[PDB]
C-alpha cells in the first residue's frame, strides 16, 4: 500500500499523507483562538513550557510576518518556522513587486497554493501545520484567514484551532448567536483581548497565569505580541469583574 | 505499515519515524552540555578515550563558527561537522551582506531551517546529531539546542547524549540555586562537574574533558577554548565533588 | 528514495512484451469503434461515439474525428485528452514540412513521425504510453488515397479497410467479407455504416451516436475535399442506406 | 581602457654543450623607466634536471612556470615517479601556451 | 534487514547499515600499521596477491612531499580519496604557498566521506586509510574510516587481524614514541608491530611495504630489495 | 535532493484502467453537487456553498470563478485543486491567446487549454491527477453560448445541461425532463434552483447557494465608458439578494 | 528492487560481484609474459558453423606497444578499447612519447566504477592488457569491472580460468622463451576448450619491443598447433 | 569563386560556373567545379566567401541525399530550393552567417519542366528563365533580355551561353579561366567537356 | 531526467532486460540472409493473419541504409525504425567527412554500438531488435553479410536467419549451404533463400519478401510473380 506513503489517490479518492499531516497539527497539544474587534484582530494561544531548563521567552508559536500581518501556528515548531520564513519572504517580495503591503487574505491564498502543490507533487511532503493569519486590512478591515495541509483556506468571523478546538468553536458560535453580529463590539483592543481570554477560560475550563498564555494583537498599520506583564495586566482586569 | 522505511513520510500518528530513528543515534553518542551564564555561555563535552593510542588534547570536538559562536554536538560526528560547515557559510554570507556578525537567534534559525529541510524529502537522511550552540551578540548571551527534526529553543542550560538525564537533573539544580545568575568562571567549573557526573552513564572507558566558553568580560565576547591552568582548575573542582 | 514507487513503464516482460503497451491496447479495446475504408475515388471514416447522453450537445462536438491538415484526417480510439496532445503535434509537424519544402506533407511521413513519438514513450523517459490508436485517412500526389493505423507501441501499418477500438475482431471479419478493390466511395460509406450497425454494443445505431467523414476528389477538377459530416447529414445518409 | 599586459623587461640566454646546458638571465625587473627590483630571479629549477625561464610579462611568466612545475608534480603522481624527459616537457609546455592561444602568455619561454 | 537498502535510511536503533557494510570491507582488507615518534611517522603495510603468478597489490600512496597514506579495503576508493588529498595539498601550495596541515587533511576527508552517507543514489567509501605526515606542528598519524570519523593517534592498525598489532602498539607506546632522530629503529618497531597480525604467512621481500616521513625526510616508499634490511 | 520522481504515478493496470484517474473521479463523486444549464440567450452555473464552520465567512470562499469577462467556471471535488486550476486557466487565457490575438479566447479553446493542463497531470512525472471536474460556461461571438464539462482525465464534452458531484445521477434525470431548446435564461435559472434544492439538505437561501450567469453584456460592470465596441462582461455573479427574490416565486 | 551502488553485508558491491559471474560465462583468454615478449591467446567460440570465425575480434590493438584480449560480455569492451586508444594517442600528443602500460591500464580501470544512479551498470567484461615500455619492460595486466588491476606473469580469464590458472602455476618460469610461451597458450587453450582446438576457433597474438603488437595469421597459428601436437607425442 | 550563370530553356536547365580559384595575387587553380549534385535531377552551383561555399553546398547535399534514402523518393526542385532558402534565411541572423549565393537548376519529373532558382546569401529566392550572381549579372541580364527566347533548344541555349561567356571574357577585369557547363534535363545531369 | 538503471546484472550474471529483448526478437517474423559468390539475398517472412493490407504503402521489411547497403530485422517494428534512421544519418555523415560511403562492417559496427549503448544507459530499455545488414563495400565485389543483436555483439555470416522458428531454418541452412561452393549465381542464391523460408513460412504467396543486392549499388526487390515462380519450381522438384 504505497498510496499511503506519497500524495497519490487511494481507491476511495483520498490522500492519506494529507490526512496524517492534519494529525501532526495537534502534536504540540496547544489550542489557539482568534477573534475580531471593531478596530482590531486578537489572536491568543496557550503557552506550555514543560522543561524548567527552557528559556520561556524563546518558546513561541506566534510570528510577526510583516508589519501588518501576524501568524499563529498549530503544529510542530520546525514546520511552523519553515512556513513563517516563507510567508515573510512572500510578503516582502509582494511589497517590492506590486508597491503595497500584502493583504492577509492574499498571503493566506499564496501559502494555501504552496500547500496544495505538496498534495499534488510527490517529492514534497505536506507541512504538518495549520496557519492562522490575522491583520487589520486597509480594504477589508479586521481579518482572520486560516490555511491547512490540504491547501484549503477561508476567512473567519472568529476561529479556533487545536485538540479542544470544537469546544472553543461552539462557545464562540453561541456568543455570535446571542450578540447577533460578526465581531466583538468593543472600542479598545485591551477589552477584545479580555474577551478572547475569558471565552477560552470558559470553553477549556482551565485558569491561566501570565506565563500560560501568548497573545498577538493586530491594529491598523501594526501587528504586535504582548509581553508577560501586558497579559498579567489583562488577567487582573478579568479577575476584578 | 512501512511508514518508517522512508524519510518525510507521515505515519498515521502524524510522526516522521525516520527523524525519531535519528534521535536514537543521538542518544547513543557521548554526553555534551551547554550552560548559560551572566554575560555569556559555556560548552563542555565528554570524549571517550577508546585507547591509550589516542593523542591527548588532539581530537577536538567543539567547533567555532565565525569568531563569536561555539558549537558542540552528540551523535554522528561527521553529521555535526557538515552542519557546522553550513553554519559557517550562513554566518559568512550574513556578515558579507549586513556587515555585523550574525546574531545568535538569527544563526539558530539558519541551522534550524537547514536541518528541517532534511526532513522534507526521501532523497536525504535526517541529521544524526543534537547540536548545542550559542554565543554573545549585541543583545547579550544566548544558548540554543537543535534536534534532528529541526526543533530548537533557547535554554538556560542544555544537555544531550547518553548521559543527558543525569546532566539535566544537575542543570536544573543550578537554575534553582542561582536565580540572580551564574558567573562565567563558575559555569566553567560547574560544566566540568556535570560532565564528570554524567560520565557515570558511560563509565567503561575513561574519558577526556574538553571545555570552551564565550563571555563579554572574560573572553571579550569571542569564543575561546579553556586550556592549561583554568582547565586543570576545573578538572580538580570536578574531581573533588565526585568524592 | 523514489525508486520504491517507480512502476517501470518502459520494460520487457519475461515473454518479451511491453506491459504498458499491452495494457494500453486493452484500454483501447473498450473505446468506441472507429472504421476506415479506402475506395478507388476516396476514403470513408466512420466512428461510434461512446454511450451518448440525450443532453449532450451533438452539433458543436468533436470526440472521434479530427482534421490534421486540408488533405489528412484521423479517427481516434482511446483517451481523447491523450489524442489531442498528439493531434496538435501532428498539426504542427505538417506545417513545419509545408514551411520547409513549400509542399503539403506526404501522408506516411506524418504518420511515421507521430508513430515515432509513441515509440519513444515505450523505450525511454519512464512515462506511461499514450492510450490512443489512430486511423489516418489522407491523400497525397505520390500514393493517392491512403489508410494507416498506429497504436501505443508506435507501430504503424497501411490498410484498404480497417477498424480500431471495440469489437475489431468482428468488424474486421465483416469488412474482409464484403470489401473489394474496385469499390466506390458511396459503396464504402454503406459498408462502414453496415459494419458499425452489426458490431455496435448499442440497441440501434442512430445519427446522434455517430461521427462521419469522407475524403473525396469530389471537388472541381484534380483537388481533394474533406467533408466532416454534420448531424443532419449523418441522419440523411443513415436513412438513404436503410438503417433507420 | 584596461590593458592586461605589461613589459617587465630583462633578457635570457640558453646554450647547450655536449654533456651540459646553461640557462642564464639577468636579475633586473622593470616597468617603463623605473627599476622594480635589482634581484628578482626568473630562471627556475623545475625538477627532473629541467631549468626554465619565461621572459616578458612577469605575471604571465610566473604563472606559466608555476603551471609547468605543477605539471611535473602531477606527471610523477600519474606515471609512477617517471622522469619527465626534456622533449616531453617541451611538448607539455606547447599545450600550456597554446591553451591560451586567444589570450596569450606574453612570454618567450626557454628550457 | 529492511533498513540496509541504501545509505539514506536509519535503522530503528539509529544505525546506518550501508556504512557498517562499508566498514566490513575494511576488515576483509589486508593489514596495515601506522605509528610515529616526535621526529618521524611510519606506515607499514602487508601487501596481498591474487596468487603466486600475480603481483602484490600496492597499499601505500604518496599525497605530497610531506604527506601520504596506506589503504585497506576497496583500492579504487582509496585512489579517489588519495587523488582528492593530492588536489587539496596542491591547492594549499599554489594559492597560499603553504603545506597542508595533516589535521586539515583529515577534516577534508571526513567531510568528503560524510556527503556520501546522507544522499540518495551514492554509496559510502569502502576503504579505511592511515594518513601520516610531517607539518609545522611535527609528526602526525591519522586513522580515516568511511563513516567519516577521523582520529589522530600515536599508533594504530587497520585490516584483517589488526587487533594483534594494535594491542602491541598499546603496550609499546612509551618505547616507540621516544625513537627520535632514528628512522631505522622506528621502522623496526612498525615491522615488529605488523608481525603480531601474521598467521601462517611471514614477511617476505615482495610482500612487505614500508613508508616514512619526518623532519628531514620527504615521504618515500620502500618496496622490493629496499625492505630486505627489515626482515 | 531534487525531484527524483521523474516517472509516471498514473499507469495502466492489466484490465486497462488508469487507476489514479478512476480514483480522482471517485473524489469528484464525494464532492458537493454543482450544475450547468444552457439557455437560448444565456448559460447558468450553480452550486451549494458547503460551509466548513458557521464562524467561517462563506462569501470569502468563491466556488464560482470568473476566468474571462465572458467565461465562468464551477467545480465538484477538491477545492484547492480547483483554485490553482482557475489561477492557471486565467493566466493561459492571456499568455497563449490574448497577448497574441488581442482578444479573449472562445470558450471551447480555453476549455481545451484547461483540459491540456489536467491531461499533463495524468502523464507527467511525479504528479497525481487533479481531483476535480469542472463545468465551464461561456460566450463568444462566432460560437455563441456554450457549456462544457472537464474531467480529471482531461476529457471534455459540450452539454445542453448537466450536473456533477454528489447527487449528479438524480440531478441529470431531473434536467432531462425540464430541458428544451426554447428555454429563456430566466427559465434556466428557475430550473437550476429547483434542481439544486433536491441535492441540498440544510438551509436553502442566497447565502448558502452560489450562482452565476453568462448572459447579456453588462456596461455598468465594465468600469469605464467611451469605447463603443467594449460593451462589458457577459459573466455576472448573482447576489445573495437576487437569489432570494427568485426563491419566493419558486 | 534495490540501489545499483549498494554494499552487501559482507562488504562487497552486489553489481560488481554479479558482473564477475558474467565474466565466468565468457570464452577463455590466456596471457603469458616473458622477457622476449608477451603472448595473448583466446578461444573464439563460434556459436554456429555458418558464422565466419575470422570476424570474431576478441584480441585488439590499443597502440603499437599495447595489446588487449577480452572475455565476458564482449560488446561492453568496445567503449573501453575506444577509451584506451584515445588515452594512448592523447598521451603521445601531450608528451611526445609512448604511454606506460600501467598508466594505460589505470586509465581504463577509472571507467570501471563510473556507474550508478555515468553509466547504469558495471562492465560485464574482463580485459588482459599486455604491453611493453622502456621503464618496466614486458607487462601483463588483468583489468576487472571492480576498478582493480593486478600485474601477472601469466593469467587466464573466462570459463576455463581456474583450471587453466592452476596449469599456468606449474608451467610458468622466469626463463620462458617466446616460442615456448606460444605453445603453452595453445596447450592450455586446447585443454580447457569444449570443441577441438584448431587455427579457426583459436587466435594467437603477441607484443614485442622490436615489431610491436601483432595478431598471428591462421597459417602461422596452424604451424604452431602442428608443432605442439608433435612435441607432446615425442615423449 | 565569382561567376555563376544559369539559363532555363524549353526542356533543360544549363548552369555555367567559372573554373578559377584565386587567393591574393595567385590563381591557385583553373579547373575548379563550383557545383554539387543534390539529387539525380537537381544541381546547385555556388559562389561567395572562401570555405563557406563548399561547406554549405556539401551540407545541403548531405541533407537532400538523406531525404532521398529515407523516403526512397526524389524531392522536387521547388522543394529543394525552399529548403535551401530556409537554411540561408536562418543563417543570416546567426552568429556567423553563410556568405554563399547559389543557383539551383533542376528538372521536375512530375511536371516535365525545367526550373531555375536564384537564391542569395540573405535567403532571397526567385524563379527565373535566366539568372546570375555577382558582377556577372550586370552584363548577362541585358544580353539575355535581348537574345533569350522561352522555346529554345538545349543547343540554342548553349550558343546563348557562349555569347555570355564571350562578353564576360571581353569586359570583366578578372581572368576567371573559362567555365564548366552542365545540363540538367529529363535524363539527369551531364557535363559538356568541350567549352 | 529519468535516470533509472533498467538494464542491470542479476545474481547468476545475466542482464534480464537484454535477454527479454531477445525474446521479443524470437517473437518477430522470420528473416534470413544468404550470400552467394557475387551477391547477397535477404529473405523475409510476412505473417498472413493480416489480410486487407495495403502492400504499396505498408513499411517494407528490408530497408536501404545507403544505395549499396540494406538492413532487414526481426523483433519490434517501432524499435527498428530508430536504428534504421540513425544508421542512415551515419551513412551520410560518413560520406561527408571521409568522402567515401560506409563499409558494411563499419555500418554494422555503428548500429551494434547504438544497441550496446542502450544496455548500459540509465532510463532506457534495450532495442527489442536483431538486424541482418548486407551489401558490398565501395569498389569491392566481395559479398558482405552481418548480424547484430540487442546486447550489441555483431559478427559476419556466410548465411544466417533470425526471428521466429529461426532455429528450424538455421538447421536447414547448416546442411544445405556449402562453404567451399556458395550459390554461384543470383538464381541459385534466391532459390536457397526461398527454400529455407518454405521450411517455416506456410504458403509461398504474399508471405515471402525477397531482396537481391549486387555490387556497385545494384539493389532490386522481387515482385509476387517472380517469387511465386521459385515457389512453384521448388514444390514440383520436392514431389519425388
Ligand atoms: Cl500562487
Ligand atoms: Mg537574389
Amino acid at each position: 500500500g504505497y498510496d499511503r506513503h506519497i500524495t497519490i489517490f487511494s481507491p476511495e479518492g483520498r490522500l492519506y499523507q494529507v490526512e496524517y499531516a492534519f494529525k501532526a497539527t495537534n502534536q504540540t497539544n496547544i489550542n489557539s483562538l482568534a477573534v475580531r474587534g471593531k478596530d482590531c484582530t486578537v489572536v491568543i494561544s496557550q503557552k506550555k513550557v514543560p522543561d524548567k531548563l527552557l528559556d520561556p521567552t524563546t518558546v513561541s508559536y506566534i510570528f510577526c510576518i510583516s508589519r501588518t500581518i501576524g501568524m499563529v501556528v498549530n503544529g510542530p515548531i520546525p514546520d511552523a518556522r519553515n512556513a513563517a520564513l516563507r510567508a515573510k519572504a512572500e510578503a516582502a517580495e509582494f511589497r517590492y513587486k506590486y508597491g503595497y503591503d500584502m493583504p492577509c487574505d492574499v498571503l493566506a491564498k499564496r501559502m494555501a497554493n504552496l500547500s496544495q502543490i505538496y498534495t499534488q507533487r510527490a517529492y514534497m511532503r505536506p507541512l504538518g501545520v495549520i496557519l492562522t493569519f490575522v491583520s487589520v486590512d486597509e480594504e477589508l478591515g479586521p481579518s482572520i484567514y486560516k490555511t491547512d495541509p490540504a491547501g484549503y483556506y477561508v476567512g473567519y468571523k472568529a476561529t479556533a484551532t487545536g485538540p479542544k478546538q470544537q469546544e472553543i468553536t461552539t462557545n464562540l458560535e453561541n456568543h455570535f448567536k446571542k450578540s447577533k453580529i460578526d465581531h466583538i463590539n468593543e472600542e479598545s483592543w485591551e477589552k477584545v483581548v479580555e474577551f478572547a481570554i475569558t471565552h477560552m477560560i470558559d470553553a477549556l475550563g482551565t485558569e491561566f497565569s501570565k506565563n500560560d498564555l501568548e497573545v498577538g494583537v493586530a491594529t491598523k498599520d501594526k501587528f504586535f505580541t504582548l509581553s508577560a506583564e501586558n497579559i498579567e495586566e489583562r488577567l487582573v482586569a478579568i479577575a476584578e469583574q | 505499515t512501512g511508514y518508517d522505511l522512508s524519510n518525510s513520510v507521515f505515519s498515521p500518528d502524524g510522526r516522521n519515524f525516520q527523524v525519531e530513528y535519528a534521535v536514537k543515534a543521538v542518544e547513543n553518542g557521548t554526553t555534551s552540555i551547554g550552560i548559560k551564564c551572566n554575560d555569556g555561555v559555556v560548552f563542555a563535552v565528554e570524549k571517550l578515550i577508546t585507547s591509550k593510542l589516542l593523542v591527548p588534547q588532539k581530537n577536538v570536538k567543539i567547533q567555532v563558527v565565525d569568531r563569536h559562536i561555539g558549537c558542540v554536538y552528540s551523535g554522528l560526528i561527521p553529521d555535526g561537522r557538515h552542519l557546522v560547515n553550513r553554519g559557517r557559510e550562513e554566518a559568512a554570507s550574513f556578515k558579507k551582506l549586513y556587515k555585523t556578525p550574525i546574531p545568535i537567534p538569527a544563526f539558530a534559525d539558519r541551522l534550524g531551517q537547514y536541518v528541517q529541510a532534511h526532513t522534507l524529502y526521501n532523497s536525504v537522511r535526517p541529521f544524526g546529531v543534537s547540536t548545542i550552540f550559542g554565543g554573545v551578540d549585541k543583545n547579550g548571551a544566548h544558548l540554543y539546542m537543535l534536534e534532528p527534526s529541526g526543533s530548537y529553543w533557547g535554554y538556560k542550560g542544555a544537555a544531550t547524549g547518553k548521559g543527558r538525564q543525569s546532566a539535566k537533573a544537575e542543570l536544573e539544580k543550578l537554575v534553582d540555586h542561582h536565580p540572580e545568575g551564574l558567573s562565567a568562571r563558575e559555569a566553567v567549573k560547574q560544566a566540568a562537574k556535570i560532565i564528570y557526573l554524567a560520565h557515570e552513564d558511560n563509565k567503561e572507558k575513561d574519558f577526556e574533558l574538553e571545555i570552551s566558553w564565550c563571555s563579554l568580560s572574560e573572553t571579550n565576547g569571542l569564543h575561546k577554548f579553556v586550556k592549561g591552568d583554568l582547565l586543570q582548575e576545573a578538572i580538580d573542582f570536578a574531581q573533588k565533588e565526585i568524592n | 528514495g523514489s525508486r520504491r514507487y517507480d512502476s517501470r513503464t518502459t520494460i520487457f516482460s519475461p515473454e518479451g512484451r511491453l506491459y504498458q503497451v499491452e495494457y494500453a491496447l486493452e484500454s483501447i479495446s473498450h473505446a468506441g469503434t472507429a472504421i476506415g475504408i479506402m475506395a478507388s475515388d476516396g476514403i470513408v471514416l466512420a466512428a461510434e461515439r461512446k454511450v451518448t447522453s440525450t443532453l449532450l450537445e451533438q452539433d458543436t462536438s468533436t470526440e472521434k474525428l479530427y482534421k490534421l491538415n486540408d488533405k489528412i484526417a484521423v479517427a481516434v480510439a482511446g483517451l481523447t485528452a491523450d489524442a489531442e496532445i498528439l493531434i496538435n503535434t501532428a498539426r504542427i509537424h505538417a506545417q513545419n514540412y509545408l514551411k520547409t519544402y513549400n509542399e503539403d506533407i506526404p501522408v506516411e511521413i506524418l504518420v511515421r513521425r507521430l508513430s515515432d513519438i509513441k515509440q519513444g514513450y515505450t523505450q525511454h523517459g519512464g512515462l506511461r504510453p499514450f492510450g490512443v490508436s489512430f486511423i489516418y485517412a489522407g491523400y497525397d500526389d505520390r500514393y493517392g488515397y491512403q489508410l494507416y493505423t498506429s497504436n501505443p507501441s508506435g507501430n504503424y501499418t497501411g490498410w484498404k479497410a480497417i477498424s480500431v477500438g471495440a469489437n475489431t475482431s468482428a468488424a474486421q471479419t465483416l469488412l474482409q467479407m464484403d470489401y473489394k478493390d474496385d469499390m466506390k466511395v458511396d459503396d464504402a460509406i454503406e459498408l462502414a455504416l453496415k459494419t458499425l450497425s452489426k458490431t455496435t454494443d448499442s440497441s440501434a445505431l442512430t445519427y446522434d451516436r455517430l461521427e462521419f467523414a469522407t475524403i473525396r476528389k469530389g471537388a472541381n477538377d484534380g483537388e481533394v475535399y474533406q467533408k466532416i459530416f454534420k448531424p443532419q447529414e449523418i441522419k440523411d445518409i443513415l436513412v438513404k442506406t436503410g438503417i433507420t | 581602457q584596461f590593458n592586461p599586459y605589461g613589459d617587465n623587461g630583462g633578457t635570457i640566454l640558453g646554450i647547450a654543450g655536449e654533456d651540459f646546458a646553461v640557462l642564464a638571465g639577468d636579475t633586473r625587473n622593470i616597468t617603463d623607466y623605473s627599476i622594480n627590483s635589482r634581484y628578482e630571479p626568473k630562471v627556475f629549477d623545475c625538477g627532473d634536471n629541467i631549468v626554465m625561464s619565461a621572459n616578458g610579462f612577469a605575471a604571465d611568466g610566473d604563472a606559466l612556470v608555476k603551471r609547468f612545475k605543477n605539471s611535473v608534480k602531477w606527471y610523477h603522481f600519474d606515471h609512477n615517479d617517471k622522469k619527465l624527459s626534456i622533449n616531453s616537457a617541451a611538448r607539455n609546455i606547447q599545450h600550456l601556451l597554446y591553451g591560451k592561444r586567444f589570450f596569450p602568455y606574453y612570454v618567450h619561454t626557454i628550457i | 534487514n529492511n533498513y540496509d537498502g541504501d545509505t539514506v535510511t536509519f535503522s530503528p536503533t539509529g544505525r546506518l547499515f550501508q556504512v557498517e557494510y562499508a566498514l566490513e570491507a575494511i576488515k576483509q582488507g589486508s593489514v596495515t600499521v601506522g605509528l610515529r615518534s616526535n621526529t618521524h611517522a611510519v606506515l607499514v603495510a602487508l601487501k596481498r596477491n591474487a596468487d603466486e603468478l600475480s603481483s602484490y597489490q600496492k597499499k601505500i600512496i604518496k599525497c605530497d612531499e610531506h604527506m601520504g597514506l596506506s589503504l585497506a579495503g576497496l583500492a579504487p576508493d582509496a585512489r579517489v580519496l588519495s587523488n582528492y588529498l593530492r588536489q587539496q595539498c596542491n591547492y594549499s601550495s599554489l594559492v597560499f604557498n603553504r603545506k597542508l596541515a595533516v589535521e586539515r587533511a583529515g577534516h577534508l576527508l571526513c567531510d568528503k566521506a560524510q556527503k556520501n552517507t546522507q544522499s540518495y543514489g551514492g554509496r559510502p567509501y569502502g576503504v579505511g586509510l592511515l594518513i601520516i605526515g610531517y607539518d609545522k606542528s611535527g609528526a602526525h598519524l591519522l586513522e580515516f574510516q568511511p563513516s567519516g570519523n577521523v582520529t589522530e593517534l600515536y599508533g594504530t592498525a587497520i585490516g584483517a587481524r589488526s587487533q594483534g598489532a594494535k594491542t602491541y602498539l598499546e603496550r609499546t607506546l612509551d618505547t616507540f614514541i621516544k625513537i627520535d632522530g632514528n628512522p631505522d629503529e622506528l621502522i623496526k618497531a612498525g615491522v615488529e608491530a605488523i608481525s603480531q597480525s601474521l598467521r601462517d604467512e611471514s614477511l617476505t621481500v615482495d610482500n612487505l611495504s614500508i613508508a616514512i616521513v619526518g623532519k628531514d625526510t620527504p615521504f618515500t616508499i620502500y618496496d622490493g630489495e629496499a625492505v630486505a634490511k627489515y626482515i | 535532493m531534487t525531484d527524483r520522481y521523474s516517472f509516471s504515478l498514473t499507469t495502466f493496470s492489466p484490465s486497462g484502467k488508469l487507476g489514479q484517474i478512476d480514483y480522482a473521479l471517485t473524489a469528484v463523486k464525494q464532492g458537493v453537487t454543482s450544475l450547468g444549464i444552457k439557455a437560448t440567450n444565456g448559460v447558468v452555473i450553480a452550486t451549494e456553498k458547503k460551509s466548513s464552520s458557521p464562524l467561517a465567512m462563506s462569501e470569502t470562499l468563491s466556488k464560482v470563478s470568473l476566468l474571462t469577462p465572458d467565461i465562468g467556471a464551477v467545480y465538484s471535488g477538491m477545492g484547492p485543486d480547483y483554485r490553482v486550476l482557475v489561477d492557471k486557466s486565467r493566466k493561459v487565457a492571456h499568455t497563449s491567446y490574448k497577448r497574441i490575438y488581442g482578444e479573449y479566447p472562445p470558450t471551447k479553446l480555453l476549455v481545451s487549454e484547461v483540459a491540456k493542463i489536467m491531461q499533463e497531470a495524468t502523464q507527467s512525472g511525479g504528479v497525481r491527477p487533479f481531483g476535480v471536474s469542472l463545468l465551464i460556461a461561456g460566450h463568444d461571438e462566432f460560437n455563441g453560448f456554450s457549456l462544457y464539462q472537464v474531467d480529471p482525465s482531461g476529457s471534455y464534452f459540450p452539454w445542453k445541461a448537466t450536473a456533477i458531484g454528489k447527487g449528479s445521477v438524480a440531478a441529470k434525470t431531473f434536467l432531462e425532463k425540464r430541458w428544451n431548446d426554447e428555454l429563456e435564461l430566466e427559465d434556466a435559472i428557475h430550473i437550476a434552483l429547483l434542481t439544486l434544492k433536491e441535492s441540498v439538505e440544510g438551509e436553502f437561501n442566497g447565502d448558502t447557494i452560489e450562482l452565476a450567469i453568462i448572459g447579456d453584456e453588462n456596461p455598468d460592470l465594465l468600469g469605464y465608458t467611451g469605447i463603443p465596441t467594449d460593451k462589458g462582461p457577459r459573466f455576472r455573479k448573482l447576489t445573495s439578494q437576487e437569489i432570494n427574490d427568485r426563491l419566493e416565486a419558486l | 528492487d534495490r540501489g545499483v551502488s549498494t554494499f552487501s553485508p559482507e562488504g562487497r558491491l552486489f553489481q560488481v560481484e554479479y558482473s564477475l559471474e558474467a565474466i565466468k560465462l565468457g570464452s577463455t583468454a590466456i596471457g603469458i609474459a616473458t622477457k622476449e615478449g608477451v603472448v595473448l591467446g583466446v578461444e573464439k567460440r563460434a556459436t554456429s558453423p555458418l558464422l565466419e570465425s575470422d570476424s570474431i575480434e576478441k584480441i585488439v590493438e590499443i597502440d603499437r606497444h599495447i595489446g588487449c584480449a577480452m572475455s565476458g560480455l564482449t560488446a561492453d569492451a568496445r567503449s573501453m578499447i575506444e577509451h584506451a586508444r584515445t588515452a594512448a594517442v592523447t598521451h603521445n600528443l601531450y608528451y611526445d612519447e609512448d604511454i606506460n602500460v600501467e598508466s594505460l591500464t589505470q586509465s581504463v580501470c577509472d571507467l570501471a566504477l563510473r556507474f550508478g544512479e555515468l553509466m547504469s551498470r558495471p562492465f560485464g567484461v574482463a580485459l588482459l592488457i599486455a604491453g611493453h615500455d622502456a621503464d618496466d619492460g614486458y607487462q601483463l595486466f588483468h583489468a576487472e569491472p571492480s576498478g582493480t588491476f593486478y600485474r601477472y606473469n601469466a593469467k587466464a580469464i573466462g570459463s576455463g580460468s581456474e583450471g587453466a590458472q592452476a596449469e599456468l602455476l606449474n608451467e610458468w618460469h622466469s626463463s620462458l622463451t617466446l616460442k615456448e610461451a606460444e605453445l603453452l597458450v595453445l596447450k592450455i587453450l586446447k585443454q580447457v576448450m569444449e570443441e577441438k582446438l584448431d587455427e579457426n576457433n583459436a587466435q594467437l597474438s603477441c607484443i614485442t619491443k622490436q615489431d610491436g603488437f601483432k595478431i598471428y595469421d591462421n597459417e602461422k597459428t596452424a604451424e604452431l598447433i602442428k608443432e605442439l601436437k608433435e612435441k607432446e607425442a615425442a615423449e | 569563386m565569382d561567376i555563376i550563370l544559369g539559363i532555363r530553356v524549353q526542356d533543360s536547365v544549363i548552369l555555367a560556373s567559372s573554373k578559377a580559384v584565386t587567393r591574393g595575387i595567385s590563381v591557385l587553380k583553373d579547373s575548379d567545379d563550383k557545383t554539387r549534385q543534390l539529387s539525380p535531377h537537381t544541381l546547385m552551383s555556388f559562389a561567395g566567401e572562401a570555405g563557406d561555399t563548399v561547406q554549405f553546398a556539401e551540407y545541403i547535399q548531405a541533407n537532400i541525399q538523406l531525404y532521398s534514402i529515407r523516403e526512397d523518393y526524389e524531392l522536387s526542385p521547388q522543394a529543394v530550393s525552399s529548403f535551401v532558402r530556409q537554411e540561408l534565411a536562418k543563417s543570416i541572423r546567426s552568429r556567423r552567417p553563410y556568405q554563399v549565393n547559389v543557383l539551383i537548376g533542376g528538372y521536375d519529373k512530375k511536371k516535365n519542366k525545367p526550373e531555375l532558382y536564384q537564391i542569395d546569401y540573405l535567403g532571397t529566392k526567385v524563379e527565373l528563365p535566366y539568372g546570375a550572381h555577382g558582377y556577372s549579372g550586370f552584363y548577362t541580364f541585358s544580353l539575355l533580355d535581348h537574345h533569350y527566347r522561352p522555346d529554345m533548344t538545349t543547343e540554342e541555349g548553349l550558343d546563348l551561353l557562349k555569347l555570355c561567356v564571350q562578353e564576360l571574357e571581353k569586359r570583366m577585369p578578372m581572368d576567371f579561366k573559362g567555365v564548366i557547363v552542365k545540363i540538367v534535363d529529363k535524363d539527369g545531369i551531364r557535363q559538356v567537356d568541350d567549352f | 531526467g529519468y535516470d533509472r538503471a533498467l538494464s542491470i546484472f542479476s545474481p547468476d550474471g545475466h542482464i534480464f532486460q537484454v535477454e527479454y529483448a531477445l525474446e521479443a526478437v524470437k517473437r518477430g517474423t522470420c528473416a534470413v540472409g544468404v550470400k552467394g559468390k557475387n551477391c547477397v539475398v535477404l529473405g523475409c517472412e510476412r505473417r498472413s493473419t493480416l489480410k486487407l493490407q495495403d502492400t504499396r504503402i505498408t513499411p517494407s521489411k528490408v530497408s536501404k541504409i545507403d544505395s549499396h547497403v540494406v538492413l532487414s530485422f526481426s523483433g519490434l517494428n517501432a524499435d527498428s525504425r530508430i536504428l534504421i534512421e540513425k544508421a542512415r544519418v551515419e551513412a551520410q555523415s560518413h560520406r561527408l567527412t571521409l568522402e567515401d560511403p560506409v563499409t558494411v562492417e563499419y555500418l554494422t559496427r555503428y548500429v551494434a554500438g547504438v544497441q550496446q549503448r542502450y544496455t548500459q544507459s540509465g532510463g532506457v530499455r534495450p532495442f527489442g531488435v536483431s538486424t541482418l545488414i548486407a551489401g558490398f563495400d565501395p569498389r569491392d565485389d566481395e559479398p558482405k553479410l552481418y548480424q547484430t543483436e540487442p546486447s550489441g555483439i555483431y559478427s559476419s555470416w556466410s548465411a544466417q536467419t533470425i526471428g521466429r522458428n529461426s532455429k528450424t531454418v538455421r538447421e536447414f541452412l547448416e546442411k544445405n549451404y556449402d562453404r567451399k561452393e556458395p550459390p554461384a549465381t543470383v538464381e541459385e542464391c534466391v532459390k536457397l533463400t526461398v527454400r529455407s523460408l518454405l521450411e517455416v513460412v506456410q504458403t509461398g504467396a504474399k508471405n515471402i519478401e525477397i531482396t537481391v543486392v549486387k555490387p556497385d549499388s545494384d539493389i532490386v526487390a522481387l515482385s509476387s510473380e517472380e517469387i511465386n515462380q521459385y515457389v512453384t519450381q521448388i514444390e514440383q522438384e520436392k514431389q519425388e
